[PDB]
């Protein structure tokens, strides 16, 4: 199905379709395709859980479910319709469907058609409401009618299929096909009109019931067992985890890239004991004002260091024209794409890489070199009065890049020469 | 604004302190740090009317809750000093003394394992319970001899990590005060900068009054608009598991989570015996292709 | 190949009308 | 005699957790919650509202998931009118999932469910997934019943076969398909189809469904995994991020490619590597080493202290609530028994003793 890695970067028109979704992805591209010319699968090769995601939420689609019972007959009536209810309509009903659209394309208008078709009896009969003379119907949605039955007949006959023996009521009265009794209860039997004719009960509650075996076959779509179907669950053992448990051996490696004596250790606290039974004074921890001084000195250093860290706690406030703001944002942003790909491409570690690794490593050096035109306009237009700045911004991605850069070289001296 | 309810630890060890003095000529230095961290309350407790103090000193075999007295009489200071400092000093130098006779009377067994990470456990079980109680400040003060030997502290990273967790769960910097021949305390600085605590290292006992009476007094009531003065910046990494060397960019078992440095031998877990599979490390151990 | 072309043409135009509106 | 009834429900609450096992726990998580908003979360049967205060609930199932186990990616499909709406991809800021809840706050729930298409395209979400992160989904639901366009058994198989189990939290009371979906996914197990008897047993319920889960011995996934702590630097220069384009003061800088991000834990965007600080993976510890549980001795027998060892407070005197830690041989409170078994994640009597 749509789901391959080859489907999503085949799909084009899905891309499109993301790409007019969004704004920044046309940014985005159009400086990555339309501007330095990448091949536009490695463009969304980053990007492939992005399109599988927007796919599958385009793709899924609602339950069927009795849109005609939702229909509510609503003095006078004004139709109040939904196109994606209509379609429902249309789904549900393929006669209705039908009979859309050889009428509407070619007769009247669509309102006045679902004006007849609520005026209709073939509305009333198709939802629970028994079909009577007294309605007068819509003749020309009712001339369906018939064709509507036949349609019922073959659905029907459709729905037909053997039944499991282990529930087969059928079989179950075909126990003894000499049962020779009494004529049962006119109460407890399918009851007719007067004129011996049934009131057409057993016809809507089989209409409701094909409903339902619709509904449940529409579930059933391309989108020996009576042995398990018997166990009796409760008289067995109880299911236990088989879940492992984990110990932990212990033998950490000290830590890599004189002595004290008992006897000494024992003398010196013999002494201090005595200094503490002896005497401890509060007032002489007061220092002597020069050493204190050097701690004064200290304490105010890192004050001062410490304070100038703190002094540099969207973006920061920036005093850049806004123009030239966002082309170095810009820059930056491509060549950070540059980047991520060109390590993709290395991290990826094939021969078959190595063409698209020397041509990455020629887009870095012509972003380098753009670069480097563009530290000679803020040159040309600041005076280095902020194009330090502008360099300083635009410095660590271009170490990153150029570091890459000698990785890169290191690794072709290393394998070739 | 709130009483802020003040907890310190003070580490005490003969081992380090014995080392410390031998290393320097200070004898009674840890008298000099008893002294000053009496100012130091009594700057506190003036600071604030009811800014209740927890104070805890761990010894060698075990933990001790100083301050209070339990739930279960010389007078050294000066009898002219005011009412509740004077308690509460009275209190500290007698519970500090039968602490210091009980440690001259078990000196001779040996407990290598430092109990730092226990006395602060509890010390934040101390704190939910005074917390609980009746809207107080949490600040944890530690007081550490650093000049003795590192021996080992790996077995006390894990609950000093979690000390750390519980902390920033409590809202409580833990705030580090180290006397030692060893500028860097990794781990200390570490749980500092965690718990927007205050790191720092000295050696001499002179002057530190003077320093954590400047540096260490910053509050909950005030810690927005006051800047840290620490200058050490850390980058949380661990050394390796079998070589013991911190690692920049390395590999974790999926099952025990302990850093690599390297491929183990055997290909088989140093710490849970997973053992792994050898495509994988053999594409970990891939060189990049690169054209001739 | 050739046929990939005139695909990647109609993006070309697709993205100059996008760039319009 | 309320005593009686309180220690009567200690023991049958016990019952269960008297059994604690150092089972292999899943830390490379992959956790999708999908929200069904519908005509029956309008019920205010419950104040305010069943919408409101899965709501809230979803906040604070947020936080806690991510203050716990930062070292996963979470992604929420909301569910209504019988379309299943992605709202959420799954990310490592949990700031972007707050301000799309935060969207769904406003919005108004209505519809019908459809498990069917909300498991289907989690499936297709959770298909990019690498093979050491665990895909598990929380389903909340309120409805007894399901319109769905097609099979529900033929989903339910491709999800057994593509390793990716599910925990339901049912409102009104048991549907059978959703036991068959717990049964079937969870190799047998009844664990996971669970609903709720009020507000605070679906707070419980949460908080249960924040933990790691174990793993199956079968299921064996053992392997290593490459890893990269970064470095953070603090420049006077604001300088353009990575991830987000834009002038940053400070930042992390990568280990391997050298470039620098704008939060941690997160992946790489330039070298494409994971980067953590040992906190992160130290986090989740006391999953890899539990605390066993502690025991009050009897009041009969003779006591080894009177007050508590680690609050340092009187034991209060009919019962004994001396709850002894074996592994240290120290009695303690219920308060300090709560503390360390929950918020700390230490014993500190075996911290004292020495091993
Ligand atoms: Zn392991
Ligand atoms: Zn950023
Ligand atoms: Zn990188
Ligand atoms: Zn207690
Ligand atoms: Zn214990």
């Amino acid at each position: 199905d749509s789901l391959s890695k080859e489907k999503l970067l085949t799909n084009l028109k899905l891309q499109q379709s993301l790409l007019k979704g969004n704004k920044v992805l046309m940014k985005v591209f159009q400086e990555t395709v339309i501007n330095a010319g990448l091949p536009p699968s490695e463009f969304w090769s980053t990007r492939i859980p992005l399109l599988r995601a927007f796919a599958l939420s385009t793709s899924q689609k609602v339950g069927p479910y009795n849109v005609l019972s939702t229909i509510k007959p609503v003095n006078k009536v004004n139709v109040n319709l939904s196109r994606e209810k209509i379609l429902n309509i249309f789904e549900n009903y393929p006669i209705v469907k039908k009979a859309y659209t050889d009428n509407v394309p070619k007769n009247f208008k669509e309102p006045e058609f679902w004006a007849r078709f609520f005026s209709s009896k073939l509305f009333r009969k198709l939802r629970g409401e028994k079909i009577m003379q007294n309605d007068r119907g819509d003749v020309i949605i009712d001339r369906y009618l018939t064709l509507d039955q036949e349609f019922d007949r073959k659905d029907d006959d459709m729905l037909l299929h053997p039944v499991k023996k282990i529930i087969d009521l059928d079989g179950n009265i075909q126990d003894d096909p000499v049962v020779r009794g009494n004529r049962p209860d006119f109460t407890m039997q399918p009851g007719v009109d007067i004129n011996g004719n049934s009131d057409g009960t057993v016809d809507i509650l089989k209409g409701m019931n094909r409903l339902s075996e619709k509904m449940i076959m529409a579930l059933k779509n391309e989108y020996n067992d009576e042995r398990n179907e018997l166990k009796i669950d409760d008289l067995n053992e109880s299911y236990k985890t088989n879940y492992a448990i984990i110990h932990l051996k212990r033998n950490a490696h000290e830590k890599t890239t004189l002595k004290v004596s008992n006897q000494q250790m024992l003398q010196q606290l013999s002494l201090v004991m005595d200094n503490l039974i002896n005497k401890l004074d509060l007032n002489q921890v007061v220092p002597n004002n020069e050493v204190s001084n050097k701690i004064n000195k200290r304490v105010i250093t890192a004050i001062k260091i410490n304070a100038k860290q703190a002094k540099h706690n969207l973006e920061v406030k920036s005093t850049l024209p806004i123009d030239l703001l966002e082309s170095c944002r810009m820059l930056h942003t491509t060549c950070c794409e540059f980047l991520k790909h060109f390590y993709i491409h290395f991290q990826s570690g094939e021969q078959k890489q190595a063409s698209t690794v020397k041509k990455l490593y020629n887009h870095l050096k012509d972003c380098i070199e753009k670069l480097n035109e563009l530290f000679q306009d803020v040159l040309n237009g600041d005076g280095e009065s902020m194009s330090n700045t502008c360099t300083a911004y635009l410095k660590p991605v271009l170490n990153s890049i150029t570091l890459a850069t000698h990785k890169y070289d290191e690794y072709f001296n290393e394998y070739n020469n | 604004e709130s009483p802020s309810l003040l907890t310190v630890i003070i580490e005490i060890a003969p081992k380090l302190w014995t080392t410390f003095d031998e290393e320097g000529n200070e004898k009674g230095s840890i008298i000099k740090v008893l002294e000053a961290l009496i100012v130091f309350l009594n700057a506190h407790l003036a600071f604030n009317s009811a800014n209740k103090v927890a104070v805890i000193a761990a010894y060698s075999q075990g933990i001790k809750y100083l301050y209070p007295e339990s739930t279960s009489d010389l007078k050294i200071i000066n009898s002219d000093m005011y009412r509740r400092f004077r308690n509460v000093d009275e209190t500290l130098v007698e519970e500090i003394y039968k602490l210091f006779e009980l440690e001259k009377k078990q000196i001779e067994q040996n407990s290598q394992r430092s109990t730092l990470a226990g006395a602060m456990s509890a010390g934040l079980t101390y704190v939910n319970r005074i917390s609980k109680e009746s809207s107080l400040k949490s600040r944890l003060l530690v007081l550490t001899c650093g000049s003795g030997s590192s021996k080992d502290e790996i077995f006390q990273y894990i609950p000093i990590m979690n000390c750390i967790f519980s902390a920033t769960k409590m809202k409580c910097p833990i705030d580090v005060v180290k006397i030692g021949g060893s500028k860097e305390s990794t781990f200390l600085q570490q749980t500092t900068d965690a718990t927007n605590g205050v790191y720092l290292h000295v050696e001499s006992t002179e002057g530190l009054i003077q320093y954590l009476a400047t540096a260490m007094f910053i509050d909950p009531s005030l810690r927005p608009i006051i800047v840290k003065p620490n200058h050490g910046s850390v980058d949380f990494r661990t050394s390796c598991y079998l070589t013991g060397r911190v690692v920049a960019v390395g590999f974790i078992c999926s099952v025990c989570l302990c850093v690599l440095s390297i491929i183990p031998p055997g290909n088989k877990c140093p710490a849970c015996d997973s053992q792994f599979d050898e495509h994988v490390i053999a594409k970990l151990k891939r060189k990049p292709v690169v054209p001739r | 190949e050739e046929r990939e072309n005139e695909k990647t043409l109609n993006d070309y135009y697709a993205a100059l009308a996008k760039k319009q509106a | 005699a309320s005593l009686v009834a309180s220690i009567v429900e200690a023991r049958k609450k016990r019952t269960a957790k008297k059994n604690i096992t150092p089972y292999q726990r899943g830390i490379i998580r992959s956790l999708i919650l999908t929200l069904d908003c519908s005509e029956a979360m309008l019920e205010k049967d419950l104040r305010p509202n069943r919408h409101a205060m899965i709501i809230q609930y979803a906040i604070d199932f947020v936080h806690e998931f991510f203050d716990q186990n930062p070292i996963s990616q979470m992604g929420i499909i909301i569910m209504r009118n019988g379309l299943a709406q992605l709202v959420s991809q799954v990310s490592g800021n949990p700031q972007d999932h707050i301000d799309a809840l935060k969207s769904i706050r406003k919005q108004e729930p209505k519809g019908n469910p459809s498990l069917q298409n909300a498991l289907e395209m989690a499936r297709g979400l959770l298909l990019p997934v690498p093979a050491h992160c665990t895909r598990e989904v929380l389903i909340v639901f309120g409805s007894l019943s399901t319109t769905d366009p097609g099979d529900i058994h033929q989903t339910i198989d491709s999800l057994v076969s593509e390793k990716i189990r599910v925990k339901v939290l049912g409102l009104s009371a048991q549907v059978a398909i959703c036991k068959e979906l717990c049964k079937a996914t969870n190799y047998g197990d009844e664990s996971f189809y669970k609903i709720l008897l009020d507000e605070t047993h679906l707070k419980e319920l949460f908080n249960e469904a924040v933990t790691p889960l174990p793993v199956n011995k079968i299921n064996k996934g053992f392997t290593l995994v490459k890893m990269g702590f970064p470095t953070r630097i603090f420049e006077d220069t604001p300088t353009f991020c990575s991830c987000h384009s834009k002038l940053v003061y400070g930042g992390y800088f990568c280990p391997n490619c050298h470039s620098k991000v704008c939060s941690l834990p997160t992946v790489c965007p330039c070298c494409d590597l994971m980067l953590i600080l040992s906190t992160h993976l130290a986090r989740s510890y006391h999953h890899l080493m539990p605390l066993k549980t502690f025991a009050e001795v009897p009041t009969t027998e003779k006591f080894r202290s009177e007050d508590c060892f680690s609050c340092q407070s009187r034991f209060p005197i009919l019962t004994s609530s001396r709850y002894r830690c074996e592994d240290c041989k120290q009695e303690f409170c219920v308060d300090c028994d709560v503390f360390i078994h929950e918020i700390l994640h230490n014993c500190p009597g075996c911290e004292s003793k020495p091993v």
